[PDB]
Formats: C-alpha cells, sequence, structure tokens
C-alpha cells in the first residue's frame, strides 16, 4: 500500500523559513514524479511544486517560485520542501502527493500545517 | 484551441 | 486566456436524492481532461476520477459505482446517484497542463455538497 507521511510544520513568522519532509513507502520512490499541494484555511487547494523522479526537473507556480524549493533524496525515500521568506499567505496544510497514469495527485499524505503569524 | 499536455507518472 | 476552472454552487441535498456538479473549463481549454477530488472533514483530498472531453472516465479506488462522470463542450460533470451520508464533502475539480516551459495545475473553487 502507498504511504506518504509529511512532517516539519509548526508556528513560524513572516520572513522566516522552515523545511518540510515527506517519507514515502509502499512503492518504488525513484520511479515517480512527486508533488507538494497545499490547502489554505478557506479550504482552497493550490499546487505548490513538482519534481521529476530523479530530481532533474522542478516547476513551481508564480506564487512561490523564488521562495520555495522542492528536492528529494531517493536513497532515503524522502521528499522535501524548503520554505523561505515566508508570507502570511503561506499558512496552509501542506500535502505531498504521487500520481498514477496521467493523474498528478492520485495518492495524498495526511498533511502538515504551517502557520505563519506576525 | 489549445491541446492539453500530459505526462505518465511512472518512469 | 489563462486556464481556469469554474465550479457550480454549493448546495444541500436529501439522502437518496440525486445531484449533478459542474466544472467548466475556460473556452481555450474545452478539450482538456480534468480530475475530480472529494474531501471529507479532516481528511486529505481523495482522487475520485479522471474525466475526458468525450465523457469517458476512470474512477479511483473505493469509489462507489453511484459516482459517474460525463461531459458537454467545456463542461465536465460529476453525477452522484443515491446520495448517502458519507457523500457530504467538498468536491474540487483540477486540471493539469504539463507544458515543458512551465507546468500548470489549476484547481476549481470547490463545491460543498451538504446532505
Amino acid at each position: 500500500q502507498v504511504q506518504l507521511q509529511e512532517s516539519g510544520g509548526g508556528l513560524v513568522q513572516p520572513g522566516g523559513s522552515l523545511k518540510l519532509s515527506c517519507a514515502a513507502s509502499g512503492f518504488t520512490f525513484r520511479d515517480y514524479y512527486m508533488y507538494w499541494v497545499r490547502q489554505t484555511p478557506e479550504k482552497r487547494l493550490e499546487w505548490v511544486a513538482f519534481i521529476s523522479n530523479g530530481g532533474g526537473s522542478t516547476y513551481y507556480p508564480d506564487t512561490v517560485k523564488g521562495r520555495f524549493t522542492i528536492s528529494r533524496d531517493n536513497a532515503k525515500n524522502t521528499l522535501y520542501l524548503q520554505m523561505s521568506r515566508l508570507k502570511s499567505e503561506d499558512t496552509a496544510m501542506y500535502y505531498c502527493a504521487r500520481g498514477r497514469g496521467y493523474v498528478w495527485f492520485a495518492y495524498w499524505g495526511q498533511g502538515t500545517t504551517v502557520t505563519v503569524s506576525s | 484551441q489549445q491541446q492539453q499536455q500530459q505526462q505518465q507518472q511512472q518512469g | 486566456m489563462q486556464l481556469v476552472l469554474t465550479q457550480s454552487s454549493s448546495a444541500s441535498f436529501s439522502l437518496g436524492a440525486s445531484a449533478k456538479l459542474t466544472c467548466t473549463l475556460s473556452s481555450q481549454h474545452s478539450t482538456y481532461t480534468i480530475e475530480w477530488y472529494q474531501q471529507q472533514p479532516l481528511k486529505p483530498p481523495k482522487y475520485v476520477m479522471e474525466l475526458k472531453k468525450d465523457g469517458s472516465h476512470s474512477t479511483g479506488d473505493g469509489i462507489p459505482d453511484r459516482f459517474s462522470g460525463s461531459s458537454s463542450g467545456a463542461d465536465r460533470y460529476l453525477s452522484i446517484s443515491n446520495i448517502q451520508p458519507e457523500d457530504e464533502a467538498i468536491y474540487i475539480c483540477g486540471v493539469g497542463d504539463t507544458i515543458k516551459e512551465q507546468f500548470v495545475y489549476v484547481f476549481g473553487g470547490g463545491t460543498k455538497v451538504t446532505v
């Protein structure tokens, strides 16, 4: 069974930084593209980052491009999201996800909450 | 109109 | 025009009754395949189904047969027959465009299905 477990969230301040982790299991991690998706307090979903299977390519939406960095350590079966220069708007539940076939988000983790407050 | 671009997730 | 997903308004339903949710693609992308997601209280979003322009679709694991999808022009639909109590959730449609220059993924605003 596919399992994704995020961690690293907590209370932070605007301008601060933190790094989230996602431990993967139940599948061959190095064979799949991985993603980060977040859900704001108003329940809106927003795709945050993409990283190819070997870490060769990454993509981000304009809202977080020069601030967030997605990376992975295939030997550790772990996905990461470095979040720097935090904005209040980054407050959300962060989920790691894996796709299936042509679907980006087929499997989702339980999520970790990042709370940004002044 | 535009043609949607897709990718197989397992490689 | 930017890739946009517009969803039908959140409504309440009676158990057993039927429901039809709508997700409309921006005209320039009316041939796109979308995904439907379901999110129950305090749970992460769940992959419900991949719906194509021709109406063909494939549901995810644990998805009740009473869940079906169809299309019409830029409209992509999610029909729930025999509305049960466990159906109360937020339904969000999403669409991806793996453009080499810049990947794009857009989520709809979501539709609250109160039962």
